[PDB]
């Protein structure tokens, strides 16, 4: 039972980040 | 920087020929030909190691850190510190 | 050199790791990886350069052959020989096996694992092996038929 | 140099307002008058210009930084963390007029 | 026989004191030692880095008082290339090169020495964020910059000097907007002192150039381009403007005050150069300019007290020429000029250190240095005294 480090940091690429905020700022 | 210095080193005066050696002596750069550059500038990093041993001589601390030699035919310019040999071809005038 | 190199890399992890950095331990162990293979390259040139020596500084082997009580003996035997030269071997392994690892037991703490980290296989291993089977196996050849003399004592006038 | 369609992010703030409150500014002292809108709209530029501009330096030097980051793609994974609260403060302030 | 080592040694730059010394020597080494009223004196003019380019600023080196500092905005010739361009220049030897160079993000607008260490060089840009450089070290981006903040300089900045000694020493300067701003020459990324000049009814006031009395600390006075001249208080018992003068008509470009310090105190004297040819003087007690100047029109740029002579100054026109200014000799003719050959969009002149010579600037970037008579650059006490019974003249 030695702990393994669980999910690292994501990277979530500024494209994906960019799109969904301009789409969330055209519902807006 | 590389280009930038040798440029503004040769165009100060139009200088016939200057290579960077930051090594000791036997330096594969060239500013007319190999053979010219390579050989002369051994010669050149030989003599000066001996004009250091002249300096040490009087007092060991003393290290040349300027040495130009301007003759009837021809003007050399070398300011070495540790490991920076110039050279400069030029007329005497 | 492999030590000062190691523990500089080392002193450069935790010198991040105080800093409190983001997302460490995955970026150590690839770290780790990426050394590992490194270090196998390294390995695998290190004693294929050994092999094609014995065929690297290397110890020089003596053993000796006397007569006690009229009987042919060997001082050491091959055997010994054999064990020193496994030995030698061990010790040229662990130049580089004997690293310590890259971490934020006995595994853990050095790395043992180069020998899965082998990029040519197990054949350098193998052939390092060979040779030392068959440096043994002419020596005693040799021995068998040198050694043979010694029954004229055993056989009266 | 790439066929993708960049969402390159801007600030919705025109860089020559700015001139357009220094010109109302130095009119009326010379004794021209301009209309009340164009005082007002002027006032408003000006007090509002340190935080536009700050806003968009800062938000160059993030996006020229992250592009240095992910030119070496060894270090991004180390750096998503603070990308990620930067996208985090980023997500919080875009919803703000 | 190496053909990496070398290589690789000339790919890694650890020639910063290789190249600085280099860069010392050589044009030394151009010296040509072969076994076989108003004159130009040296003219500079770099092409590369002052190709069609306007002079932002000039400055002298009071610990070195053989450099000077050029500055210059964003270059239309080339976006591309680095706009802000500041430039060092030392008269050790005749040379084309100058001495050092550097590169600001921002197009540079005004530039100086620092007092507080003798190596150090500041600069206020466009973006009203100032620079910092150190002139030891072999870089071309900016030492330190202070943060772009509402706290700290957002408009352009025009002005930056030091004040204090070299160890009460604070860098002082002010934004077109209006802020001052206190700063130190360890820590650039704060202003330790920091208040949006008002005149009154909480408007500001766009600030073009700024002067302090010689020997003074506090108690500042700047320009507007609104055409006013404001005496304002740095700390004092109450910070902001101190008094409204009734300035010249036209915007005021360069304001300076008297330097030269002998027999009398005449630090309190003004000199105002604004855009209508009209070199305005008074003294800070008086509300009223005290003398005109007028022979033209259209733009004077600025004024600058002789540093030795106590009645003698230098301003230049718009127009290209420099007429030097004595108030003992004359009041209403210029005691000696000289216009700069091609008559070019002359900018700016700085007063060296202990006089003799003159520093101008150009809108070419063609910047020449001259000196001045033998007969005119000395002062004595008749001057002084003869200085003193003129301004009782009116």
């Amino acid at each position: 039972r030695k702990l393994v480090h669980d999910k690292e940091l994501a990277a979530e690429d500024e494209q994906v980040f960019l799109m969904k905020q301009q789409s969330l700022l055209a519902k807006q | 920087e590389v280009e930038e210095t040798l440029k503004r080193l040769q165009s100060q005066k139009g200088v016939q020929g200057i290579i960077v050696v930051n090594t000791e002596g036997i330096p594969i750069k060239s500013t007319m030909d190999n053979p010219t550059t390579t050989q002369y500038a051994s010669l050149m990093h030989s003599f000066i190691l001996k004009a250091r041993s002249t300096v040490r001589d009087i007092d060991p601390q003393n290290d040349l850190t300027f040495l130009r030699i301007r003759s009837k035919k021809n003007e050399i310019m070398v300011a070495p510190d540790k490991d920076y040999f110039l050279i400069v071809i030029q007329n005497p005038t | 050199t492999f030590s000062e190199i190691l523990n500089r890399v080392q002193k450069a992890v935790d010198d991040l790791n105080l800093h409190s950095y983001s997302n460490l331990p995955i970026w150590v162990n690839k770290l780790d990886m990426e050394i590992e293979r490194i270090l196998g390259v390294r390995l695998q040139a290190g004693l294929r350069a050994w092999t094609q020596v014995l065929l690297p500084k290397i110890k020089n082997v003596v053993h000796e052959l006397r007569i006690t009580n009229q009987v042919i003996y060997l001082n050491p035997p091959i055997e010994e020989c054999r064990y020193k030269l496994y030995q030698e071997m061990f010790a040229w392994k662990m130049v580089v096996l004997s690293l310590p690892r890259i971490q934020s037991t006995e595994e853990e703490k050095f790395y043992r694992n180069a020998l899965t980290r082998m990029p040519d296989g197990p054949v350098a291993l193998e052939e390092s092996y060979s040779a030392v089977m068959g440096i043994v196996s002419e020596v005693e050849q040799y021995v068998k038929v040198w050694l043979q003399y010694q029954c004229l004592w055993d056989m009266q006038a | 140099g790439r066929t993708g369609n960049v969402l390159k992010l801007k600030v919705n703030f025109l860089p020559e307002i700015i001139t357009l409150s220094k010109e109302v500014r130095n009119l009326k002292w010379l004794g021209f008058r301009v209309p009340l809108a164009i005082v007002n709209k002027a006032h408003q530029a000006n007090q509002l210009y340190p935080f536009a501009i700050s806003l968009i330096e800062s938000v160059r030097t993030y996006e020229r930084t992250c592009e240095k980051v992910e030119e070496r793609n060894t270090i991004s994974l180390l750096v998503a963390g603070l990308k990620k609260e930067v996208q985090a403060l980023i997500a919080e302030g875009i919803a703000l007029v | 026989l190496t053909e990496e080592e070398k290589q690789q040694i000339l790919h890694s730059e650890e020639f910063l004191s290789f190249f600085d010394h280099s860069t010392r020597i050589v044009e030394r080494a151009l010296s040509e030692q072969i076994n076989i009223k108003l004159s130009l004196n040296r003219q500079f003019f770099d092409e590369r880095w002052s190709k069609h380019r306007v002079v932002s600023c000039l400055d002298w080196s009071s610990q070195y008082p053989e450099l000077l500092v050029a500055s210059y905005n964003n270059n239309e010739d080339a976006p591309h290339e680095p706009d802000g361009v500041a430039l060092v220049w030392n008269m050790k030897y005749k040379k084309t090169t100058p001495e050092y160079v550097f590169h600001c993000q921002s197009a540079v607008m005004s530039a100086t020495f620092a007092k507080f260490h003798p190596n150090l060089v500041v600069g206020g840009t466009y973006s009203g964020q100032i620079v910092l450089w150190d002139n030891r070290s072999n870089k071309r981006t900016p030492v330190q910059r202070t943060p772009l903040s509402a706290a700290a300089h957002t408009h352009p900045v025009y002005c930056v000097n030091v004040v204090g000694t070299q160890n009460a020493h604070n860098l002082i300067s002010i934004s077109t907007d209006g802020k001052i701003c206190s700063w130190s020459l360890d820590m650039l990324s704060h202003p330790q002192d920091s208040m949006e000049l008002v005149h009154k009814q909480s408007k500001a006031v766009a600030v073009t150039s700024m002067s302090f009395p010689v020997g003074d600390v506090n108690n500042f006075v700047v320009g507007s381009e609104e055409g006013s001249v404001y005496t304002a208080c740095r700390h004092g018992s109450k910070a902001g403007i101190s008094e409204m003068f009734e300035g010249h008509q036209g915007p005021i470009t360069g304001i300076h005050c008297h330097a030269a310090v002998g027999a009398v105190d005449f630090s309190h004297l003004f000199v105002t150069s604004s855009f209508d040819w009209t070199v305005k003087l008074w003294t800070t007690k008086n509300n009223k300019p005290l003398y005109s100047f007028e022979d033209n029109a259209d733009y004077v740029y600025d004024v600058m007290w002789s540093p030795t002579h106590p009645a003698l100054f230098a301003c230049v026109d718009g127009m290209g020429r420099l007429d030097l200014w004595n108030l003992n000799n004359d009041t209403e003719v210029p005691t000696a000029s000289i216009s700069v050959e091609g008559n070019p969009a002359l900018n700016r002149v700085r007063w060296t250190h202990s006089g003799r010579e003159i520093a101008v600037g150009d809108s070419e970037g063609q910047i020449v240095i001259y000196d001045v008579g033998e007969q005119i650059a000395v002062p004595r006490n008749d001057e002084w005294a003869r200085f003193g019974r003129t301004l009782a003249e009116i």
